[PDB]
């Protein structure tokens, strides 16, 4: 049997475990396949496969910190200290997760992934890739953090888009999933409502103006499911 | 009751179900919501926004 | 002032919500440690039983699907993903032995001795039969022969002490009426034992509408139709 | 509105079933996932456990 180089092989590891839901190998299987490329360019399969697994990994982290808070909110309500002390204590470390999977990302992002992007596409995928992290951070940290990721996130957002913008279609579903989170992250990371309804809608109408589809037509429901929540809100 | 209501009817929620699915598989709104419905988590709503 | 052990238990259930499965069992065994010649209150003996079904249960999920990949890819004739797919049951078929061995030595080591009342000592024995029962299903050959003996030793005990102490009704001996209906379908390959036990215990449950309890009531009342959705799905073939 | 209405309730009901057997058992567990990613994948022999 000719052995699987180690490319080939983690490759399709990656997609057993991300079938399997199995998150934190489907992260370490694509590593291995980003670290059996050197700087050279992932596939659009390699890199979706790779956002995926962070995705998932961080996302399993951000629902507990979602709901451990919801019981906190309740339990701050039911007047309950001895409960919010352990949730506080609990909540800690899931943030410590937080910030030790962000800066893994972050790292790989800033040493391998963004210098080996040759396409604009592939410019505006990765910078969103440093956004999403740098705003998940941005999610819990209090004061100071909080304002230097903030700045981290805008600044590569701004710099995503400025490619997306010129480079890329209003249908292209790399810019309408940076506009996406572009927005969102003025609506709950700025808490600046308008600038996001502004953007969330400005990036669905040059979209829709324009009229592959599945992926866009998601996002744009994303957007217009966002520009509804956020105005009956108003 | 009417065959071609009831089957437009069938469609209609046959198109939202799959949105909904593709919500609930790619964003952490979409995650987290069913997860609360799932365990019947006695908590009230949170505030999500849909990212991707 | 909380104690450690009320502590513990309210992080399991934090955990269990935030759905940090892993924690939980951390959590729920550091309770089990703590404890002397006390038994677990009902509610920790809970919190402990679904921490490790959920930790287990995520990893049977994983085998089922990857198997189910298996068959669509052996059916394609790509043996060199069904190599990559093997290796990677056989590396989750390993956690699956580590985290029941972890659970079946706490089991005899601690619980089970503990156990006073029938209850308690149902509800352990099923445990028992349960950890061994995802070895079987699994495992092949003399190590399954194994498992699957110790399924019946512990599942056969079990109903004894719950025919003769627990209400038909109660949740504790429907679970293993379910569980030990299951074990002789999927592990025995026995339908005739499975449905005769499943029908049994079913009926035995209508049979004392009565008993039915102010809080008994809903888990008593899900397992009923779950047994009912094996034996409807078992007797058409 | 008079037949919709009975009509959306059947539905929650086999909603409320069908989120039991996702919420305590492997068979509903695999399921949803199946479904859920969209796996095409041979309908797998599974019955329910607790
Ligand atoms: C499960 C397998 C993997 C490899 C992960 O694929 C997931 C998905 O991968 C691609 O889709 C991407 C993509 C997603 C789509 C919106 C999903 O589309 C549908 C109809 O389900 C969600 C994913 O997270 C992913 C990979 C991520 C992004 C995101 C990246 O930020 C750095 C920005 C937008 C979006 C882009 C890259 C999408 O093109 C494909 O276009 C999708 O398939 C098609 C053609 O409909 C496939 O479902
Ligand atoms: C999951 C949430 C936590 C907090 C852990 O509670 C688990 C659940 O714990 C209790 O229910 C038990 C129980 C289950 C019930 C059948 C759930 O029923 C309903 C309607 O919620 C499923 C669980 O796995 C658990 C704890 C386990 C067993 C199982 C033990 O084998 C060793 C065999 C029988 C069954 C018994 C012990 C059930 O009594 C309770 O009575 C349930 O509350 C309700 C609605 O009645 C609660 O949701």
């Amino acid at each position: 049997a000719v052995a699987p180089t180690a490319r080939e092989e983690n490759v399709y590891m990656a997609k057993l475990a991300e079938q399997a839901e199995r998150y934190e190998e489907m992260v370490e299987f694509m590593e291995k396949v980003s670290n059996s490329l050197g700087s050279e360019e992932l596939t659009v399969e390699e890199r979706n496969l790779l956002s995926v697994a962070y995705k998932n990994v961080i996302g399993a982290r951000r629902a507990s910190w979602r709901i451990i808070s919801s019981i906190e909110q309740k339990e701050e309500s039911r007047g309950n200290e001895e409960h919010v002390n352990s949730i506080r204590e609990y909540r800690s470390k899931i943030e410590n997760e937080l910030s030790k999977i962000c800066d893994g990302i972050l790292k790989l992002l800033d040493a391998k992934l963004i210098p080996s992007a040759a396409s604009g596409d592939s410019k505006v995928f990765y910078l969103k890739m440093k956004g999403d992290y740098h705003r998940y951070l941005a999610e819990f940290k209090t004061g100071a953090e909080r304002k230097e990721a903030a700045e981290s996130t805008l600044t590569a957002y701004k710099a995503a888009q400025d490619i997306a913008t010129t480079e890329l279609a209003p249908t292209h579903p790399i810019r309408l999933g940076l506009a996406l989170n572009f927005s969102v992250f003025y609506y709950e990371i700025l808490n600046s409502p308008d600038r996001a309804c502004n953007l969330a809608k400005q990036a669905f109408d040059e979209a829709i103006a324009e009229l592959s589809y599945k992926d866009s037509t998601l996002i744009m429901q994303l957007l217009r499911d966002n520009l509804t929540l956020w105005t009956s809100d108003m | 009751t009417n065959f071609n209501e009831l089957n437009q009817l069938a469609e209609e929620a046959k198109r939202r179900a799959e949105i909904a699915r593709q919500r609930e598989l790619h964003t952490l709104k979409g995650h987290v919501e069913s997860v609360v419905k799932l365990k019947g988590l006695d908590i009230e709503t949170i505030q999500q926004s849909y990212d991707i």
